[PDB]
């Protein structure tokens, strides 16, 4: 069944047949089950996946999400999947501009599946949904964490390391406005929600690790969030210019105060470790950032 | 006719007391006779009562005055009834907070207010906590806003609220004085519980009457927009400082004032007014300074 | 100092640790109790590389539920040390000596509704680990080990085997009501509690009157719901013996008597499974024809339509060959 969708694959734009594509991406995840995972053969077939979703440019939606769900099916019964989301991370951020608009990006195309027509909602919520089940994942593991305590930490901290760029990639993305702003903001609450879980751990049971796992969610992570509540105010302003209107702005700005309350909880958390370890963890955060408003009475006429 | 004959009974002992717990007794006592919720006359005569007992000023035989952890329960509970009972509370409260503290900061050295003696240095906390649990209470009261079914009745709940917030913004810029740790638990305690009740009861209000009436609605927003960012300050002091016992406080607080803002840009997206609204980034200053 | 000693200084058994826990009824109960269930866990786990250690455990735990019953009070502190283990270890302390001692308790009513509910509640935890392990390489990599509760619940059915009383009661009343408990890990629970009466039944020959009048009578209690995994219990047990309905005879009529209340196919399973109680028995044929007659000039469609369709059975089920 392979030859079929490379020879349709490779078919010039007249004749393209994109039910007999979708049809024979299914039949192909249909199939993939019988393989056993040790096998040689899953290994070819990862390759083939990989292979074919680098090489080959499609403009299709439907298409384009059946083959990243089949490549992460593969994906996930194999190895951890940190390191592809983190390549198609750094891929939508190149194909997009970026909110500083002071900044220059050029090339780096590492997937030719992933371009400007398809770094639509498809692909946002596609990798946000891999990032979820990694932290639902995750979650599972730290309550099972509180010789075996140290590889299991070692293992612990390598994936919010690894999950903390691909959120730092995808927070400097003007992205449209739609529900992978939605999403994103989702995601980002939950990731602080966990670290704060980590840390209650180590807060019942100082290591370099932890320390060096702060500083980078102080340096990577926390100073960008508030850059991006900024750029929705914006994004939003100017979506809603085109447009029970009070509810749609209700449902629009709901996850903004869940982000705050995170960070204010995880910093919180912190204070507490450090002064209960006498080290000063809390040197590697800046200071917070507040909005106040206005009214200019001269624009309500 | 029983009841009332042994109240007056009772009451005519008032001339007559040695020290501050006989007269907490007579008070307990006074209570515990009369019914559950008190008739108009008792009430007035107990409020009558519990301001007398108040403004007094009790020394003990050897001189000195009385301070200690049975002196500050009992004042506590006296001026809990106090307020209870008074025919106005927000008048009390706006008489007190403007008349005792000013008098005891400009000239009493060391002593206390003139107007109230029972007030001291030390038992300002109690006097604190007890004008700001009572002004929640009171504000927690008012009816919500009906569906623009209010003629006129909407000028007198805008007028209740006004004297709400210009009470909580008097009793607010007195946190700059005393930098007492109990004071700032206080303050970040109630702050939060008086911002979600004006957020969940007159925000309604808001929304109907904004076309009728807009120059209160503005000035009422000024004026609650200096308390907040008081508040915002203070959450930042505690923050720097990391007093393990005031940072609790401080997630719940800064959640409810991010939600006021987006309520406010609901509120004026309900009458087609978007384009008016703006944000911005506000500069972080320490307590009375800058930077 | 004293029970930790004798802890560690070890036929003469029985009688020795009934004076411990006499002086432990005195004394501390949970470290005598942890000490002996995990004394008796090395010791299964040496057989694992055996009739007298058997016939010794049922001895003990014989005068250990004796003694709980004639103390109650230890009752609440030995469930309290089991939910501090089941806290501490990820399914840990659950052996089959401790099971075994556990669904021994459950007979006499003190708190056995805590026992199930404790039990159950533990074995959907089991699985649902066990579930979410599988899905993951990542976490198979570093999680290697992984403590499947089914396989000893599974192994005190043999165990159980060699003639213990009280073990093969509470494990039967565990296995009944593990299907009102269920009503996907509530699947895996009723298959669960289907295995352990098909085991239990081939196991305990004596036992076999007391299986099938009660999942005869559970049967045709009340149709309020789906029951047709008791019938396919009901189809496995019977087909395994099949005299053993004919000496349990005379309530099939009775459950026949009413048959045509809640028909959602079923009656055709039941049918099928009973057949061989109606072709051997001439007096059961002709109640259910009388049954049948009753059905057929029934004025209703609803009974009319379960009639008709056992009817079939009824007509294709014996050969008029002759």
């Amino acid at each position: 069944f392979q030859r079929s969708l490379v020879n349709q694959l490779s078919s010039a734009e007249d004749d393209f047949n994109s039910k007999e594509t979708q049809l024979l991406i299914t039949i192909l995840s249909t199939l993939s089950k019988l393989l056993d995972p040790g096998s040689q053969q899953f290994l070819q077939f990862l390759t083939w996946t990989v292979k074919i979703c680098k090489e080959n440019a499609l403009e299709d939606l439907s298409c384009c999400k059946g083959l990243l769900t089949l490549l992460f099916s593969l994906h996930v019964l194999y190895k951890s999947p940190v390191s592809l989301l983190r390549e198609l991370a750094q891929d939508i951020h190149a194909c997009l501009g970026d909110i500083d608009q002071d900044v220059e990006i050029e090339s780096r195309s590492h997937f030719a599946i992933v371009n400007v027509k398809t770094a639509a909602p498809t692909v946002c919520l596609l990798v946000l949904g891999q990032a979820d089940k990694v932290l639902e994942e995750v979650d599972w593991l730290i309550k099972r964490l509180t010789n075996q305590t140290q590889a299991l930490e070692k293992g612990v901290i390598l994936q919010l390391g690894t999950l903390l760029t691909v959120f730092h990639e995808l927070v400097q993305t003007a992205l449209p406005a739609g529900s992978c702003v939605d999403s994103l903001l989702r995601s980002l609450s939950k990731t602080y929600a966990i670290l704060t879980s980590l840390i209650k751990h180590y807060i019942q049971a100082v290591p370099g690790r932890l320390e060096k796992l702060v500083k980078l969610s102080g340096s990577h992570l926390t100073p960008q969030c508030y850059s991006f509540i900024t750029y929705v105010q914006n994004i939003h302003s100017e979506s809603l210019s085109f447009a029970t209107v009070m509810a749609k702005v209700l449902r629009d700005t709901k996850p903004i105060p869940n982000l705050i309350f995170a960070i204010e909880q995880y910093e919180k958390f912190l204070i507490h470790l450090s002064k209960k370890s006498k080290v000063n963890l809390m040197q590697y955060m800046k200071l917070s950032t507040s909005r106040d408003f206005r009214i200019n009475a001269s624009m309500l006429d | 006719e029983l009841i009332s004959e042994s109240f007056q009974y009772l009451l005519n002992f008032q001339a007559s007391i040695p020290s501050f717990q006989c007269a907490f007794i007579l008070t307990q006592v006074l209570m515990a006779i009369s019914e559950k919720p008190m008739t108009g006359w008792k009430r007035e005569k107990m409020a009558s009562l519990a301001k007398q007992f108040l403004c007094q000023s009790w020394m003990k035989p050897g001189g000195d005055r009385e301070k200690g952890s049975h002196f500050n329960s009992a004042l506590h509970t006296l001026l809990c009834v106090y307020l209870e009972h008074t025919d106005n509370i927000l008048k009390a409260i706006e008489e007190i907070s403007s008349v005792g503290v000013p008098e005891l900061i400009n000239s009493a050295k060391d002593g206390c207010s003139s107007t109230y003696p029972t007030l001291s240095r030390q038992t300002f906390p109690v006097f604190f906590r007890v004008m700001m649990a009572q002004l929640e209470s009171s504000v927690k009261s008012i009816p919500a806003g009906k569906p623009s079914d209010s003629g006129e009745v909407q000028l007198e709940k805008l007028l209740k609220w006004n004297i709400a917030v210009r009470n909580f913004h008097i009793l607010i810029n007195l946190v700059k004085v005393f930098d007492s740790r109990p004071v700032l638990s206080i303050c970040l305690k109630y702050g939060r519980l008086f911002v979600e009740a004006f957020l969940k009861l007159a925000m309604p209000l808001l929304d109907h009457s904004f076309k009728k009436h807009r120059d209160d609605v503005q000035s009422l927003l000024k004026t609650l927009q200096l308390s907040t960012r008081q508040l915002h300050h203070m959450c930042g002091h505690s923050k720097i400082h990391q007093d393990l016992g005031l940072t609790n406080h401080v997630p719940l607080l800064k959640k409810s004032l991010e939600q006021f803002v987006y309520r406010v840009k609901a509120m004026l997206a309900f009458n087609h007014c978007q384009e008016a609204f703006w944000v911005g980034v506000l500069k972080n200053r320490d307590l009375q300074g800058e930077e | 100092f004293v029970v930790e000693k004798v802890l560690r200084m070890f036929q003469e058994i029985p009688p020795l640790v009934y004076q411990l826990l006499l002086l432990s009824a005195k004394g501390s109960k949970k470290t005598v109790l942890e000490g002996i269930i995990s004394f008796f866990n090395q010791l299964d786990k040496r057989q694992k590389e055996l009739d007298q250690l058997r016939h010794v455990e049922g001895t003990v735990i014989l005068h250990i539920v004796s003694a709980i019953n004639l103390d109650q009070d230890i009752g609440e502190e030995l469930i309290k040390h089991l939910k501090t283990e089941q806290q501490k270890d990820p399914g840990k302390a659950l052996c089959p000596f401790s099971v075994s001692l556990l669904l021994s308790t459950a007979v006499k009513h003190r708190l056995q509704e805590q026992i199930f509910d404790f039990l159950k509640t533990s074995i959907t935890r089991s699985c649902k680990d066990l579930q979410i392990l599988q899905a993951s390489k990542f976490l198979q990599d570093l999680c290697p080990q992984q403590y499947d509760v089914t396989a000893v619940i599974l192994e005190v059915v043999k165990n159980s085997a060699f003639g213990w009383d009280h073990v093969t009661q509470g494990l039967v009343d565990l296995g009944f009501s593990l299907m009102e408990s269920y009503e996907m890990p509530a699947q895996q629970a009723c298959k669960l509690g289907a295995s352990i009466l098909l085991e239990t039944f081939k196991v305990h020959e004596p036992i076999r009157s007391d299986i099938l009048e009660q999942v005869l009578n559970r049967v045709l209690t009340k149709a309020a719901s789906p029951v047709s995994h008791f019938i396919d219990l009901l189809s496995n047990i019977v087909v395994s013996a099949p005299l053993v309905l004919q000496n349990s005879s005379s309530r099939v009529t009775e459950t026949f008597d009413n048959l045509s209340f809640l028909p959602i196919d079923t009656v055709q399973g039941l049918l099928r499974a009973v057949q061989p109680l109606l072709k051997v028995s001439m007096s059961v044929r002709d109640s259910l024809i009388l049954v049948l007659q009753k059905a057929i000039f029934s004025r209703q469609l609803d009974a009319r339509k379960a009639a008709v369709a056992g009817f079939l059975l009824l007509l294709r089920n014996f050969k008029i060959l002759g």
